[PDB]
């Protein structure tokens, strides 16, 4: 089960009866056929809230720190660029110019623009590729 | 014994006036007797301590607080914030008092009133009562 | 009530002092009635209320002290004394106010969430947020490379720095992560008592219900 379950992480599927959800495993162990079901209960309210609430909560807040601490980055970009073109007596190519960055409206642009796809739950799919090195770190935390 | 005139307005007679007159043995707390007029009629009636107790309890108040509200409402003792208003069937002779506050009128407290058979005497010792008292502490004054 | 649960979905968060602890609320008030989810951080509580059980349960908490039901909403509205109990699974959450000069008492009667508001009003939101973010992170990262292209033009030709504390190092996000975690992660990431939460991710919590 371990073997066939991490490269994955063979046919299954996904049966529900009342609350309780059966996945079913069909594969192969040695050349014979293995089947198995998991039979699994809805999940407490404890492990919902540590396994996904606080957890998410916790990344959504580290990545609000991570927003600040790469915006006033940007900041100190911007007082750099400007000591070359100011006063450092000296310009570029022109192709490369950025604009100076405010963080009000980096998020209203994200906002209008970037937004509606970027929430995307989605299969949840995005989550696991994206975030979980977060999420272990964050879970350890 | 204490007595107390007070003038209100009921939500049933906008542009009459009506006394209330509160008449009980130095705290309101120990219960009271009542009486309505409009100047026209005159009616009664009374109230307790386990009543006044148990309506406090009502409201979750401490005693005493809530006593405040009633000598506020029934005794003119209104501060600057307090409005209060006045309501009553003289078929019935239920009444019902009140605090208007919230853009609402709370209700602060219900009486069986009885429609008062010598309107004019209880009248005729209303006032002169008033007459006199008016005339004591001007004395007071004068002196000061 | 439909658009009670529809205003809820995309209210944002408060915080709430007990005595005993804290809590999260978020709540829709009309004088149609309220919706309200409330958590610890642990558990999840759901209330909504038409204006026939605001007349009713008012006029048991606060016997003769009349009003509209529109007007106790209205008041609610404002938003006092918080306490609460979990008797069973309702947490009874008890609120003492002032209102016209009164002492007054409303109870919320909050059972444990349906796993389904709190995927609606927690989990989806709370991982669309994660997800947005990141993408903030990924923004930002994009300008700081792109403010790197820019600076590097100076560095390859002339352009020296005058005032020598201007300095930035070349942005590279693997150690920007690496630093992040060791040094601001422990802090960053804490729950502690939602203040947090509620006071730098509600317009991104309104966003994300909203989309």
């Amino acid at each position: 089960l371990d073997n066939l379950l991490r490269p994955l992480l063979a046919t299954f599927s996904c049966d529900c009866v009342a609350d309780a959800l059966i996945l079913r495993v069909r594969s192969e162990l040695s050349g014979l056929p293995f089947y198995w079901n998991f039979h699994c209960m809805l999940a407490s309210p404890s492990l919902v809230s540590q396994h996904l609430i606080r957890p998410l909560m916790g990344m959504s807040l580290a990545l609000q720190c991570q927003v600040r601490e790469l915006a006033t980055l940007l900041h100190m970009k911007d007082l750099e660029i400007q000591d070359y073109q100011e006063s450092g007596a000296t310009l570029i190519r022109d192709r490369l110019k950025t604009e100076p960055f405010e963080e009000n409206s980096f998020l209203e642009q994200f906002m209008i623009e970037k937004l509606p796809e970027a929430c995307s739950i989605g299969d949840g799919k995005p989550f696991v590729m994206n975030l979980q090195d977060l999420y272990m770190a964050v879970t350890t935390q | 014994m204490e007595r107390k005139i007070s003038r209100i307005h009921l939500v049933s007679e906008p542009s009459i006036t009506h006394f209330l007159q509160v008449s009980w043995e130095k705290t309101l707390e120990s219960g009271f007797v009542i009486t309505l007029t409009d100047g026209h009629s005159a009616w009664t009636g009374t109230v307790s301590e386990s009543e006044i107790s148990q309506e406090a309890d009502d409201m979750a108040m401490e005693k005493g607080k809530y006593v405040g509200e009633l000598r506020k409402a029934l005794l003119s003792g209104a501060g600057p914030a307090d409005v209060y208003t006045f309501n009553f069937s003289k078929e019935s002779c239920y009444f019902f008092f009140e605090k208007n506050l919230k853009d609402v009128s709370f209700r602060l407290g219900s009486f069986n009133l009885e429609k008062v058979e010598n309107p004019a005497e209880v009248i005729r010792e209303l006032i002169c009562y008033c007459l006199d008292t008016i005339a004591e502490n001007q004395a007071k004054n004068e002196h000061l | 009530m439909e658009e009670l649960e529809q205003g809820l979905l995309m209210q944002p968060w408060a915080w709430l002092q007990l005595a005993e602890n804290s809590l999260l609320a978020k709540v829709f008030i009309t004088k149609q009635g309220y919706a309200l989810l409330v958590s610890d951080l642990q558990q999840v509580w759901h209330e909504q209320v038409d204006t026939s059980v605001v007349s009713q349960r008012a006029k048991e908490l606060n016997k003769r002290l009349t009003a509209p039901p529109a007007a106790f909403l209205c008041h609610l509205d404002n938003l006092a004394t918080f306490s609460c109990d979990c008797v069973a699974d309702a947490l009874i959450l008890r609120v003492r106010s002032e209102l016209s000069g009164l002492p007054f008492y409303w109870n919320f009667h909050c059972m444990l969430a349906s796993p389904s508001l709190v995927s609606q009003h927690l989990i989806r939101p709370l991982m669309g947020m994660s997800l947005a973010l990141q993408c903030q992170v990924r923004e930002l990262a994009t300008l700081l490379h792109m403010k790197d292209l820019e600076i590097q033009d100076y560095q390859e030709s002339g352009a020296t720095l005058i005032r020598d504390r201007l300095k930035t190092e070349p942005f590279e996000e693997n150690s920007f992560l690496e630093q992040f975690m060791i040094e601001k992660l422990p802090e960053a990431c804490s729950i502690g008592d939602g203040k947090p939460f509620v006071m730098n991710l509600q317009d991104l919590y309104m966003a994300v219900t909203t989309q």
